RNA sequence: CAGAUACCGUCGUAGUUCCGACCAUAAACGAUGCCGACCGGCGAUGCGGCGGCGUUAUUCCCAUGACCCGCCGGGCAGCUUCCGGGAAACCAAAGUCUUUGGGUUCCGGGGGGAGUAUGGUUGCAAAGCUGAAACUUAAAGGAAUUUGGCGAAGGGCACCACC
RNA sequence: AGGUCUCGUAGACCGUGCACCAUGAGCACGAAUCCU
């Protein structure tokens, strides 16, 4: 994004798919952003600590964004994984 | 029949990444085959792949990234030199920034910028970028 | 609350046409019209022809 | 959403899941649910791993808790089985219900006086409620969906393996999001148990209706 | 006309060409 | 002659609490509302007419036409936008075009050819924009060259900012609306071409809606 | 034919909508009340506002209507919407339970139950209808 | 292209002279039908006698008569 | 232009099948196009059966049927509106009409 | 019927059938060459093979045939689909194509003249294969939409229609 | 011992053709925009 002398030249950078690694358009109205909240480990209280996670229209329209999200808290580990 | 084996196994993994899967099968191997994803693991465009070790012909288990577009190959292998490379350069990569030519010189399988600086031509198999 | 202006006439060409411009609301119909609505007919008298207004 | 050990299925709620019906699925099999099912069990009947619907159902319920505005999210039902059970749903967790004809425009339709623009959909049923999905595809809205061995997956995020036909397991299975939900919210306890009425959120035919007060009083 | 009867009528023309030639050697 | 927006996003563009049009591009968030570009962008952006056309609808009782019209917006330093409408006059026509071209803009960035000196000028890859059987093919080009094109992709570039083009067309290139939205699908398809100049893995900024649920709730209902 | 236009239908609606404790069965009653509410230029058009207002009374008296939500009959829904068992109608004392349902809770989270019983399988894998 | 070895270039030579001889301004251009039934003979001018004028008509759409010659 | 997926018949990897005759004409028709008409119909509908029960030597006696099968070209199908035209979405419905009586 | 050497009806010649010798032509169509790879699902169908609760060949066992539940390979097909493509109709191939290359054969450069004249060739003949030019023309075409028109169909209406 | 078993009765899917029915002179037609 940069040129010889340093500057930044671009005017912003695009988000990218957490799933098949796609880079989002600024048009694509079928993209997401979904927040999930993070609890407390001994509580099972709500803090607000978060990891959001957004996926491209294809993935989404093509059947198969649960298994992404759920690939993605298996990554995490929020979810557990003997599942 | 098969009579390429490198061609087919670049439109599989071509067809692989537009789909959007993570990890694809190619059904034949060859020394050529492993030197091609090498040059693309090398250059970061194809993840850590596999090799199948079965007595027939090995089958590569390639790890998919979004960072490859598209992968092609040239049939047949063109003699190209060091002053008839840069008419292949810019009538097949997209950008003068990125990509980069496949071709097997003599002294290994490797991509154009090191060859240039070799000072060595052959023939071509592909692209990627 | 509503309103209706037509002209027809010579409106650059030879063959007369006639254009029209509604917004509103228009009852066409019944004894409101009567009361409702005012009509008004003049001839204008151009170079080329004569042209006429109707404004509802 | 399970990796700890009070996110977990306690003593009771699997009575309730057996009770209701929630094992037991529709007859066909979506090839996106195939992690979900266990086993065909037989007559053509598919079983759903209660963990799985445990995991999916604290993960939406930690969707539905993210945003600190409640109206903002929208429940949606357009069948008999879940109208009352939506409603009482956005009663407790501050929820905006829609209930019976879901207009063509609430979510596209700008000047329409039904304009209601929520940040987070959750819907009872995919196959039944079509036509909310697709116009959550104009709009950049994430959708929680209740799926069944049969419906279509398209355009969700998360789902949960569920038996959506028989009115016990939807207003079960409506009442644990609420009870989910409220607990991370932190306006209910977590070790008191403050369940007062179970049978709240079960939607019945009206002849029962009939039935029930002239039995009773 | 269609092309089958317009063909008919280009095979009678040459079958007429064809005695023509045959009987004006 | 003021302005009352139905969407949250027009309000919260219209308290000055958004700062710039730029993160409504980056979150894929859709504009409904045609007076937060022209919040945003103001005496840079020039419009100008490329063709009217009418079309015919046969009826009981004569021909009943109605004028289609086709606008450009755009300011010489980045965005651009196209849109179509059709009406019965064309005023009517030209208002609605130059309303809904407004709404629907679209970014594009610019690349280097061979050498990155100063600012950027050209398309940084080559892009491909069809609709109906109308392809256009974008190549990057040196510096000082020049638009080389039919003059609507060339008014088009030059709403786009971009100076330096080389273009390649196929098919019916006289229908100047399939061609014009031919080329305007080439400029926006440059963003979903992953170069490796951003590999990286993307920082998530905060997304306004969740930002601001305090000022919505206390604006409006 | 006599088939009442949309704006008779929709004046009677809202006329019967604000306006129920004052309405009786009788033609000539409901008549002279929407004479003295409702603002008519003509005398036709309010006959047959009364008219229609005195079907909707009797077939709102009968059963509850689509249309109109008076607030007599409405905190009436949310009353059987509300309506409670005093059993929960889950917590029964026995519980049938499939045997591939057991091999299930066996490997899960639990071990034993004695609220659950089980119940024998079918011998024939009989379930789809007879198509071909 | 459709013949793409390595070692075919015949192939593509016959038949890309096959198909420029089935085309209308090669075939025109090349053989000696074209040049022979033509009055000029490849020339641009020419000079003439005159011996009749005549004067034929237009065609459907406008009516005229058109003054001619015969050279 | 292609108005149906098939070709209006039921030969998909035969190429030629066994011609028929039409029975309302004396069409040839293949037997694969042609429109079939398997009727099951008593000898006496409706009003002769009382009649006939009535005028029987034996009791408890069962009515015999009439069983034919017609053969249709397709401009005698429609002439005799057996079958109508559909719409174009319409058309692609293969289930037969629902009976009643 | 104005005409009817036509639609309709009664007769009826070659032919329709088999043997033997010929010609090599169809809307010979799936209007879609052959081989090879990849790329969604769903329920059935014909063959071969495998596994499994159960019923029948009259009550026990085994294998076989006959049903039920699932798979494997090949074949004719069907339903849905913002995978993708196309001018669209539509196509899981007519996809993997400007981000243009797996191998290979045949074939088309606006509409008429024209599959025509001539030359060669096959044949008893009818004809088949190869196959132009002069001249003329600014359109001839493909998909789809909106109107009108049907001696097209399905519902309603009118004493300027009928009973 | 009782003496008409009970619950409501589309209980028309009866048919197929259907005499003659041809033609139409053209001139009458021209596509667009913003405020001081
Ligand atoms: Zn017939």
């Amino acid at each position: 994004m940069q040129n010889d002398a340093g500057e930044f030249v671009d005017l912003y950078v695009p988000r990218k798919c957490s799933a098949s690694n796609r880079i989002i358009g600024a048009k694509d109205h079928a993209s997401i952003q979904m927040n999930v909240a993070e609890v407390d480990k001994v509580t099972g209280r709500f803090n607000g600590q978060f990891k959001t996670y957004a996926i491209c229209g294809a993935i989404r329209r093509m059947g198969e964004s649960d298994d992404s999200i759920l690939r993605l808290a298996k990554a995490d580990g929020i979810v557990s994984k003997n599942f | 029949v098969r009579m390429n084996v490198l061609a087919d196994a670049l439109k599989s993994i071509n067809n692989a990444e537009k789909r959007g899967k993570r990890q694809v099968l190619i059904r034949p191997c060859s020394k050529v085959i492993v030197r091609f994803l090498t040059v693309m693991m090398k250059h970061g465009y194809i993840g850590e792949f596999e090799i199948i070790d079965d007595h027939r012909a090995g089958k590569i288990v390639v790890n998919l990234t979004g960072r490859l577009n598209k992968c092609g190959v040239i049939s047949p292998r063109f003699d190209v030199q060091l002053k008839d490379l840069e008419k292949w350069q810019n009538n097949l990569l997209p950008s003068r920034q990125f990509g980069f030519i496949v071709l097997t010189t003599s002294a290994g399988i490797m991509d154009h910028e090191e060859a240039r600086r070799k000072h060595t031509g052959g023939k071509i198999l592909g692209f990627f970028f | 609350k509503g309103c209706e202006v037509v002209v027809s006439g010579k409106l650059r060409g030879q063959r007369a046409k006639s254009m029209k411009f509604v917004d509103g609301l228009m009852i066409h119909s019944g004894d409101p019209v009567n009361y409702y609505v005012d009509t008004a007919v003049r001839h204008v008298l151009l170079r080329q022809g004569v042209l006429g207004i109707k404004v509802k | 959403s399970g990796a700890l050990d009070v996110l977990q299925m306690k003593e009771e709620d699997v009575l309730k899941f057996l009770a209701a019906g929630t094992h037991l699925g529709g007859t066909n099999l979506d090839f996106q649910m195939e992690q979900y099912i266990y086993k065909r069990k037989s007559d053509g009947i598919y079983i759903i791993n209660l963990k799985r619907t445990w995991e999916k159902l604290l993960l939406a319920a930690r969707a539905i808790v993210a945003i600190e505005n409640p109206a903002d999210v929208s429940v949606i039902s357009s069948r008999n089985t879940g109208q009352r059970a939506v409603l009482k749903f956005a009663a407790a967790t501050g929820a905006t219900p829609i209930a019976g004809r879901f207009t063509p425009g609430t979510f596209t339709n700008q000047i329409q006086t039904a304009f209601r623009e929520p940040r987070l959909l959750v819907v009872t049923d995919p196959r039944a409620d079509h036509q909310p999905l697709t116009e959550a595809s104009y709009v950049n809205l994430p959708t929680i969906a209740l799926c069944n061995t049969d419906s279509p997956l398209r355009y969700v995020d998360i789902a949960i393996p569920c038996n959506n036909k028989g009115a016990h397991s939807v207003g079960l299975m409506w009442w644990m999001l609420a009870r989910e939900v409220l607990r991370m919210r932190g306006t209910i306890s977590r070790e008191h148990p403050w369940e007062v009425m179970p049978d709240l959120y079960f939607y019945r035919d009206p002849e029962e209706i009939e039935k029930e007060e002239q039995a009773a009083a | 006309m269609r092309a089958k009867w317009r063909k008919k009528r280009m095979r009678r023309l040459k079958r007429k060409r064809r005695k023509m030639r045959q009987r004006s050697k | 002659k003021e302005w009352l927006p139905v969407t949250k996003l027009g309000r919260l563009v219209k308290d000055m609490k958004i700062k710039s049009l730029e993160e409504i591009y980056l979150f894929s968030l859709p504009i409904k509302e045609s007076e937060i570009i022209d919040f945003f962008l103001g005496a840079s952006l020039k419009d100008e007419v490329l063709k009217i056309m009418p079309v015919q609808k046969q009826t009981r009782a004569g021909q009943r036409t109605r004028f289609k019209a086709f606008v450009a917006i755009g300011d010489y330093n980045g965005h651009v936008g196209l849109g179509v409408k059709c009406s019965k006059e064309v005023a009517t026509a030209i208002r609605g075009a130059i309303i809904l071209a407004k709404l629907s803009i679209v970014p594009v960035r610019r690349g280097y050819w061979g050498n990155k000196i100063g600012k950027p000028h050209t398309v940084p890859c080559k892009v491909t924009g069809r609709c109906g059987s109308v392809l256009v093919r974008l190549i990057p080009a040196p510096r000082g060259t020049g638009i080389v094109s039919a003059p609507v992709p060339k008014k088009l570039l030059m709403m786009a900012g971009i100076d330096d083009c080389y273009t390649s067309a196929r098919g019916c290139t006289a229908t100047l609306g399939n061609f014009a939205k031919a080329t305007f699908d080439a400029i926006s398809k440059t963003y979903s071409y992953l170069t490796p100049d951003l590999w990286k893995e993307t920082v998530f900024t905060k997304s306004p809606y969740q930002e601001f649920t305090d000022h919505l709730v206390k604006t409006h209902t | 034919g006599r088939v009442r236009t949309k704006t008779v239908k929709k004046a009677a609606r809202v006329i019967i909508e604000k306006y129920y404790t004052r309405l009786g069965n009788d033609f000539h009653t409901n008549k002279r009340v929407c004479e003295e509410i409702a603002i008519i230029p003509s005398k036709k058009l309010r006959n047959k506002i009364a008219g229609y207002v005195t079907h909707l009374m009797k077939r709102i008296q009968r059963g509850p209507v689509r249309g109109i939500s008076i607030k007599l009959q409405e905190e009436e829904r949310e009353r059987r919407d509300n309506y409670v068992p005093e059993v929960s109608a889950l917590d029964q004392e026995i519980i049938e339970v499939d045997p591939d349902t057991k091999e299930m809770l066996k490997l899960l989270d639990f071990g034993s139950l004695s609220n659950l019983q089980v119940t024998q399988p079918t011998v024939g894998m009989n379930f789809k209808t007879p198509r071909g | 292209g459709k013949c793409r070895g390595l070692r075919t270039a015949r192939k593509l030579r016959s038949h890309r002279r096959d198909q420029k001889w089935h085309d209308k301004q090669y075939k025109k251009a090349h053989l000696g039908t074209a040049l022979k039934a033509n009055p000029f003979g490849g020339a641009s001018h020419a000079k003439g006698i005159v011996l009749e004028k005549v004067g034929v008509e237009a065609k459907q759409p406008n009516s005229a008569i058109r003054k001619c010659v015969r050279v | 232009t292609k108005k149906r997926r098939n070709n209006g018949r039921a030969k998909k990897g035969r190429g030629h099948v066994q011609p028929i005759r039409c029975t309302n004409c004396a069409r040839c028709v293949p037997k694969d196009k042609a429109i079939k008409k398997f009727v099951i119909r008593n000898i006496v509908e409706a009003a002769a059966v009382r009649d006939i029960s009535e005028a029987s030597v034996f009791d408890a006696y069962v009515l015999p049927k009439l069983y034919v099968k017609l053969h249709y070209c397709v401009s005698c199908a429609i002439h005799s509106k057996v079958v109508r035209n559909r719409s174009r979405e319409a058309r692609k419905d293969r289930t037969p009409p629902p009976r009643f009586r």
